[PDB]
This record gives structure tokens, sequence and C-alpha cells, in this order.
RNA sequence: ACACGUGCGCGAGUCGGGGGCUACGAAAGCCGCCGUGGCGCAAUGAAGGUGAAGGCCGGCGCCGCCGGCCGAGGUGGGAUCC
RNA sequence: GGCGCGCCGGGCCCGGGUCUUCCCGGAGUCGGGUUGCUUGGGAAUGCAGCCCAAAGCGGGUGGUAAACUCCAUCUAAGGCU
RNA sequence: CAGUAACGGCGAGUGAACAGGGAAGAGCCCAGCGCCGAAUCCCCGCCCCGCGGCGGGGCGCGGGAAAUGUGGCGUACGGAAG
């Protein structure tokens, strides 16, 4: 099949050949505004995998974010705090970039549902993501059985809570003992237990 | 002059008769498969080097694969990748000796 | 023993009573400071009501909360030993037949 | 019971246990174990002395459970087994020796503290101590290893 | 302040605590309430084990606990398949499986093996249509003694074999027990750099 | 939470507190192949680790095996018994 | 509003075992450096920015940095519950 | 487990995890790789049951999505074909 054949290929990005498209579409996307409905995935190949299946209902938006870290909005650098505390430029955002664009995708979309993204470019100033947009009310999406767990209320926004696949990877979360912090649902139900008196009723 | 099973020293442990088990299908995923091995070997035809593999290159062509061992090592990442890099940069560059042969 | 292991278990079927944590500082109070002739409570802040500078915050002060509100994690329960348990039982059936 | 208390018994007083001239105030020798090189020093040096400094190596990730190896002494061996065996080995003719399974009823070293009584054993112990070994073959036994 | 010879203790009590006091006046309530969906649930899973499907016999991991054995998370596939049962039928019937678990050992297999063997015949196979039973079912005089397993079906048991009185032999008492030990802590620490100066000499 | 005193129970053990089984009663009663586990029963060392009486009479004026029986100290003061 | 007893409406024409020939994996992502936050995680537990940039008997982990060995242990960068 | 390993002007303080005993207990689906003539899907017209969860059966050189990949088999516990 095809898509191995564009996979690896994907993966020699600093081959002349993909170096020249990953260039020629980044002039491409900056000439577009910060979020647009791109008409396909712009990779085929990759949009299969996270769960693209090319069928009506299925969306994809192209949206940029604005590359680097994150300086702290405070008035003229003055956090007037502890030494620890005045710190504002070499400071990093928790999220990646990548869910910053999925929940731009999904805010602006609220009546669909962010399924997954992934990368198409990079530049000095901007980073682009295609994000997997999903209809939970067209009846392709709200019949088929294995696609209707986004239907259902429970999977509204979840770029805004961390449950896509790049969302959840600013959590820590995962099995084993680097990931002992998020034990239980997540690192603030970890924090309830170990800051919890269990106050039996005889002790 | 018979001795007792020890729960400590060079051969410790409990008397366990061992199953002659076939090992799990998860552990040959990486596995390099004839087809998969022909599409790398395709793209690569297709693609080409990048500019460091080019640039290590050209640093075993002059015969210093130390300097070639010290720059993919800040490259590529560690010194288990970067060995086994400079092991197939210079198999890429003995096909070159033997093309050009006839 | 019977008397030690009645008034234990006594305390078992019994359940919690708390004042509301909240009960006495539900009010923005503040104290009028070190002069206006008052003893330095925590007054009420103004307005055209009765209770504009009256005292808030204190197990004294009307209105209020209550010195050292009853929290419900008191230990209500007071557990007893099995043995002990029994040799209430043994003794007070003893001395149901005299 | 409030009523037992000193609180009862302190009613119709002034400073309520607590000096008319040093009164009750709030913190003033500082909060907790404060002042532990300072100013309670002596207290720390004279009932709490290796408080202050750093000792041994650091170990990471220790398990309790690799280091376990509970001990039981030849003072109360012969307890792990029941009463009615220690009868049957002195009386019967033979000469065969009953066997204390010591990992069995849950330690992993015979440590040799107690006077064992003069009759044959098989210890099928995980560990031995040096004396425990002697004890046993002086009074006429093994010292089985298991694991 | 510390009075005289007190203990230098620290109490975890610095941070907001009295916000995250969890009470237990639910205790007794929560006894009945999983109580009342045990016996709910018992009733549903009308003729079937109430304590749920059959958990394999599982040595405890660590040096500590190695001595003792386990309800296990379910069956090997080669404890199943060496048994002759689908991994597949086994949830059906009321065998748990996991996949995850290896088979080091024989003794461990053929161990959960007869455990499989001793639960097919243990089992009452219903028709699954009342007016037609099927080839692989049970008989209707059989199938009128069928009740729920009151407990885990075929509860695990730590039991040690049987061994008599022996008249003590020759090595037996002439084994050198804690040299042997002490020797075998030299013989595999210093192993390593007697291989290494093997190479050397 | 810790300490010490005192009362009770059991005693080299002890304790279900978490779980489970069967109006007052959200109580009480029960479990022991629910004692997991806690503390106690063993200490010391940074750790590798090691881990708690002997003398005698002999077989080869003795020395490590061979053997045999008796064997958990001594002094001083000691309420109580004799 | 559950729950099966009998008819009919249309769907569904399915298995298991051994044998041998083939098939088999998610990339600006791992990973490395560096920075900041973070954690009990200590020559860096986790998270993120920028830069470097993979492999396929490979890769990750194996609670002290690194080289050289064996071994053990899982299949990451997709999803539901 | 455990106020433990560890963190900390190694000061004040902070501080998990595994094993074990329980409550509950349940497993799974893709992409890829491939195979079958896209075998798949949404929608409009009419008839016909029919439901205050808009679904069921027809009937249409009716329209569209889709080879930049829909559906069936199949997912690391291996799988498929003969």
């Amino acid at each position: 099949g095809a898509y191995k054949y564009i996979q690896e290929l994907w993966r020699k990005k600093q081959s002349d050949v993909m170096r020249f498209l990953l260039r020629v579409r980044c002039w491409q996307y900056r000439q577009l505004s910060a979020l647009h409905r791109a008409p396909r995935p712009t990779r085929p190949d990759k949009a299969r995998r996270l769960g693209y299946k090319a069928k009506q209902g299925y969306v994809i938006y192209r949206i940029r974010v604005r590359r680097g870290g994150r300086k702290r909005p405070v008035p003229k650098g003055a956090t007037y705090g502890k030494p620890v505390h005045h710190g504002v430029n070499q400071l990093k955002f928790a999220r990646s970039l990548q869910s910053v664009a999925e929940e731009r995708a999904g805010r602006h979309c609220g009546a669909l549902r962010v399924l997954n993204s992934y990368w198409v470019g990079e530049d000095s100033t901007y980073k682009f993501f295609e994000v997997i947009l999903i209809d939970p009310f067209h009846k392709a999406i709200r019949r088929n059985p294995d696609t209707q767990w986004i239907t259902k209320p429970v999977h509204k926004h979840r770029e805004m809570r961390g449950l896509t696949s790049a969302g959840r990877k600013s959590r820590g979360l995962g099995k084993g003992h680097k990931f002992h912090h998020t034990i239980g649902g997540s690192r603030r139900a970890a924090w309830r237990r170990r800051n919890t008196l269990q106050l039996h009723r005889y002790r | 002059a018979l001795r007792y099973p020890m729960a400590v020293g060079l051969n410790k442990g409990h008397k366990v008769t061992k199953n002659v088990s076939k090992p799990r299908h998860s552990r040959r995923r990486g596995r390099l498969t004839k087809h998969t091995k022909f599409v790398r070997d395709m793209i690569r035809e297709v693609c080409g080097f990048a500019p460091y593999e080019r640039r290590a290159m050209e640093l075993l062509k002059v015969s210093k694969d130390k300097r070639a061992l010290k720059f993919i090592k800040k490259r590529v990442g560690t010194h288990i990748r970067a060995k086994r890099k400079r092991e197939e940069l210079s198999s890429v560059l003995a096909a070159m000796r033997k093309a050009a042969a006839k | 023993i019977v008397n030690f292991v009645h008034t234990n278990l006594r305390k078992n079927n019994r359940q919690p009573y708390a004042v509301s944590e909240l009960a006495g500082h539900q009010t923005s109070a503040e104290s009028w400071g070190t002069g206006r002739a008052v003893a330095r409570i925590p007054r009420v802040r103004g307005g055209g009501t009765h209770r504009s500078g009256q005292g808030a915050f204190g197990n004294m002060c009307r209105g209020g909360r209550m010195f050292a509100p009853t929290k419900t994690w008191r230990r209500w329960h007071r557990r007893v030993n099995t043995t002990q348990k029994r040799y209430a039982i043994c003794s007070a059936l003893a001395a149901s037949a005299l | 019971p409030s009523r037992l208390r000193k609180t009862r018994k302190l009613r119709g007083h002034v400073s309520h246990g607590h000096g008319r001239i040093g009164k009750h105030r709030k913190h003033p020798g500082g909060r907790g174990n404060a002042g532990g090189m300072h100013h309670h020093r002596i207290n720390f040096d004279k009932y709490h002395p290796g408080y202050f400094g750093k000792v041994g190596m650091r170990h990471y990730h220790l398990k309790r459970n690799q280091s376990f190896c509970p001990t039981v002494n030849l003072d109360k061996l012969w307890t792990l087994v029941s009463e009615q065996t220690r009868v049957n080995a002195a009386k019967n003719k033979t000469g065969a020796a009953p066997i204390i399974d010591v990992v069995r009823s849950g330690y992993y070293k015979v440590l040799g503290k107690g006077k064992l009584p003069k009759q044959p054993v098989i210890v099928k112990a995980k560990f031995f101590s040096r004396r425990a070994e002697e004890k046993i073959k002086g009074v006429g036994g093994a010292c089985v290893l298991v694991a | 302040a510390p009075s005289r010879n007190g203990m230098i203790l620290k109490p975890h009590f610095h941070k907001d605590w009295q916000r995250r006091v969890a009470t237990w006046f639910n205790q007794p309530a929560r006894k009945i309430r999983r109580r009342k969906a045990r016996q709910a649930r018992a009733r549903r899973i009308a003729p079937r084990p109430a304590a749920g499907p059959i958990r394999p016999i599982v040595r405890c991991p660590t040096v500590r606990y190695h001595t003792k054995v386990r309800a296990g998370r379910g069956f090997s596939l080669e404890e199943l398949r060496v048994a002759g049962i689908h991994k597949k039928v086994a949830r059906t019937i009321g065998i748990s499986v996991d996949p995850r678990r290896r088979n080091k050992s024989t003794e461990s297999l053929q161990a959960n093996v007869q455990r499989l063997k001793e639960y097919r015949s243990k089992l009452v196979l219903f028709p699954r249509k009342p007016s037609a039973p099927k080839k692989g079912d049970s008989s209707a005089e059989e199938l009128k003694l069928a009740t729920q397993l009151t407990g885990p079906v075929m509860p695990i048991r730590n039991v040690f074999k049987k061994e008599k009185a022996r008249v003590i032999t020759e090595e037996e008492k002439n084994f050198k027990a804690f040299a042997s030990l002490r020797m075998a802590r030299a013989n595999a620490r210093l192993f390593g750099i007697r291989a290494k100066r093997a190479k050397e000499a």
C-alpha cells in the first residue's frame, strides 16, 4: 500500500524532497488566516492513524499557533512576590503548542468535537497543525457504532480537558515508577488522597 | 557429596523445572520484515540523505570515524544510536566502493 | 467491667452534631483600631442599619461564632476489646440469675 | 470527661494555671522544633544526640521485602511444631528426629540463643547463625538449607 | 518548645487540612450499600457462583511472600490450551483469563491445568434454550441440584506436605551449613574478578 | 502525635481498627484458611553483613577432632519464708 | 416499567484442531542537549519552550553519570470502556 | 506499607512506591499490512407499516460522499489464506 511509502517518506524531513514541500506549503500556510478550514487532510496517511475515515461529517481545520514559550503577563515585569516568582521571560506553558492548536479549533467549532491533530509545518514564528474535527450530529457518525462514542455528552470539549492525545501528554499520566504523582485520576486526584485525613469513626 | 538448595550465592533460588515456551508475539516487533526493508531501501533512493549524514560521510571519506563518531553523538542523540549510524553510514559507503569498481 | 463496657459502647449509636463552619464568619467585619473610644472588636462595615459598627468576630460578641466550634470529626465512637465485651455479658447474665 | 479535668478546678482563679508574670502567650519559644541549633540547643544536645547531620549511604528505591529475614531463636524452636512431636520424639525406639520447617512457621533465619533440649532435630531453615549450627550439631541434629 | 525528655515528633498539619477531613459516618451505610448490591447481583447471576469466575493458583512475587499462594487475575493462555479450553469460550463458562500471565514453571502450569480439570468436572452447564438440551450441555436430574456457590469458587488453600521423622544420615550431620552460606556469598561476589584475573593470568 | 502515671482485659503474645456474615439498631453478635498488617518477641553496623553461657572426665606435664555425664554465673545487702 | 412461555416479520448462512506458505505496526515523534517549572525522585521523576534529530535482532524501562557485555521486561508516539 | 525510602539554608519542614489483605472485577476497537468488481455511507420522491427517542420494508439510468480509501475479515493474546 501507498500509505507505508508516504509514512517513511514523511520520516525523511531533512531530504531535498520534503524540505521543498515542508517549506513551500509553510509559505502557503502563513498567507492564510490563523484558523481556516482545510478542504482535506494535508497528510491523508497520518489522518488514517489518528482516526480520520474520509466520510461525510469528518472535518479538518488547519490552525497555526504563534511559536515560543510563555512570558508571565505582569505589568512592566514586576511580580510583587518573593525572588522565586520574580521570573517572567524564560517560563514555559504546561501544555504543548499542538494542544493550544486543538483547543482553538474546538473552541471556534463548538458544535463539532475534536478527535486528534498532527504537525504539518514550523517556522521561526509559527507551528502549523491540521486538527481532525468530527460532527456528533451527522448520521454517518451518529449511526456508526464504533464512532458514536464522540456523539455522547461525556465527550463535549475533549480538547479543553486534556482528553485529546496531544492534550493528555501535558498531565504526566501512564503506568509505572515515572508516573506516581498522577496515580488515581490525575495530578489533582493524587494530591487529594495524600492530603486527606481518613479520620475513621472508631480509630 | 550432596548440597542443599541455598537462598543466597552464585546459583541461588528454589527448584523449578522450566517449560519450553514460545516467546510471545509482542517480542518480535521492530524485526526487519522482507517487505518493509524494500520500502525504506526504495525511499532511500527517492529521498537521499540528511545533511548531517552527508557531513558524517565526508568525515569517513577522509577516514576520521572518531571525529565522525563525536559528530553523530551530538547530531542523532546517544552513543548507542551514533555507533549504529556510523556502522550503517559506512555500509552505504562500502557499496560506493563496490558500485564504482565494475 | 459491666460499667466500663456499657459506657463506651453506648457512644457508638451516637450521631454527630456540629455548629456550621461559616457561622459567625459570614460578615466583612474589621476592627476600628486604636482610637474612637471603642474596645478594638472587629466591627461590622458601615451602613444605615443596626449592625453597622456592632462587633462580629469573637466568642463574646452578639451574633458571632462560639469558642472552638464543635466539629463532626470529634471521636464519637469508643472501641472496646472483644474479651472485655464478652466479660461484660459473662457477669451480666450471672447477676441475672441472682 | 470534661468534668474530671483541671479546667473545672481553675474557674474562680485568674491566670487559669499559666502564671501571673509570664502570661500564657501564643508561641514564646517559636513553633514546633525551632531554634534546635540556636536557643533550644541544650534540650537537643541533652535528649536528642545525633539529631543534626548526615551519616551513611543514600539507598534511593529501598523495597522492605528484598531485606526480609525474620529470625527465631533456639529458645522457642520447638514451639513451631506441636507439643505431641517433642513427646513422640523421646519415647519412640528408632532414633528418628522430627523436622522443624522454620520457613513453614514464617521465619527465614535460626539464631542460637536458648538451651536446646537434648533430643535430635532436622531444621529446614533458609539461613543459620554460626552458634545455632553448633547447638543443633551438639544436641545431634541437621541444619538443612532450603530456598 | 520542648519541655524535657520528649520524642522529636513532626505533625503534618502545616497545610489547610481541616477542609480535607474524610469522616466515616458513611461506613455502616456503605457496608449495607455494598451488601444490598452484592445480594441483588447474586440473585441476577442466578444459578452461577456468587463470588464470580475461578481465579488461578498464583505465587506471590518478592522473597518475603513467595512461600504463600494467592488467587490470580486470570488463567494463562497455555494453562487453557494444555487443559483444552478456548480463550474466548473460557470467559462465557465462568473462567478468568489474562493474556499477560507467562508460565516460567511446569509446577504452576500443571497445577493450574489440573485446576481447570477439577473446575470443568464441577461445572453444571444449562442449555441456551430450556426446551432444547443441545450436545454440549448436562442432564435434567444433574441440572436441578444447581445452587449458587457462597464464598470464592474452589478456595485456594496454603498447605505443606506431610513429611515424617527421619534417622539423620552422616552427610546431614556433617553438612557445615553456616560456612556453606558464607562461601556462597564470596563465590557470588568475587566470581566476576576471578574470571577477570583468569583473563589477565 | 508523643510521653508518663493510673484502671481494665488478655498475656509472648495482643489487637479487627479495614472488610465480610447475619423502631431501638448508623447499635450489638460473629469470623481465625479474614491476623493481611501493626506493635512486641533481637540487637548492631555507614553498609557488605553478622546476630546473644560453659567448664570437666577421657581416646590421639598438653593440643583439634573423637566421646561421656552433669551444667543459665559470682559477691555484698536484702522485705518474706525455713 | 421489568421478566421469560408459544407464533410470526426481516436480518445471519458463521465453527474447532493440527499442518505447511506468507503478513506483521502509529516520526518534528522518540531520543539527546539546553532552559524554566515541577516532584520523594537525589549527575535531572514529570511537564513544557527552543535547538539537534532517530532506529528496526529495533526501541523504552531496569530509582548514580559513562563505556563494554550478557540478561530481564514490556510494545511508545491512535481509540473505546 | 509509612511518617518509611527519599527530599530539605540535610534547618523549619516535606514525603511516595511496590509487595500483601480487601471493595469491585470485563474487556476491547482501529490505522497500518493485505484480500475480495466500493462489496460502504448520507440525502431526496412516491407507496406501506409506524414510533411524542424519525425508525422499518420497498421503489426509482434519483442525487451526492468516497480509490487523496468506505465496508467486511483482522490488531501484538498473534493474524490471514490454502
